């Protein structure tokens, strides 16, 4: 297992490295309201976004109708 | 639901204005369907209200 130093590097190979640090979106529940294009009328949303699954989304639309799509679809 | 002689009418119109005014947040993009009888009493609306 490779393993790493006390100065915060790897060593693979006979060379130097480091594991640089990621920055991401957390999972989670995000709400949105994005004023609509066609009607210049205000709209909500929600996403759900785990690190693994498929994605649920709600919708607030124009007819004033909730709505749902699962898997993206 | 009233009857004659007593400003239903006026009485709608201001309330109309409350609600727009209050929750002018969910409306104001929307707007405000007024049905009537005749174009008469509409260009009366229109021009009290």
């Amino acid at each position: 297992f490779p393993m790493m130093t006390e100065k915060g590097t790897f060593i693979i190979n006979g060379t130097e490295r480091v594991v640089v640090s990621q920055l991401v979106r957390s999972p989670g529940v995000y709400f949105d309201e994005t004023i609509d294009k066609s009607t210049e009328k205000t709209l909500h949303s929600v996403k759900v976004i785990p690190g693994r699954g498929a994605w649920l989304e709600f919708d607030v639309d124009k007819r004033d109708t909730v709505g749902v799509r699962i898997d993206r679809k | 639901e009233g009857g004659p002689g007593t400003g239903k009418t006026v009485v709608a119109l201001h309330r109309v204005a409350y609600l727009l005014y209050t929750y002018r947040k969910q409306m104001e993009r929307h707007g405000v369907l007024v049905v009537g009888p005749t174009p008469a009493f509409l260009d009366h609306i229109g021009r009290v209200l």
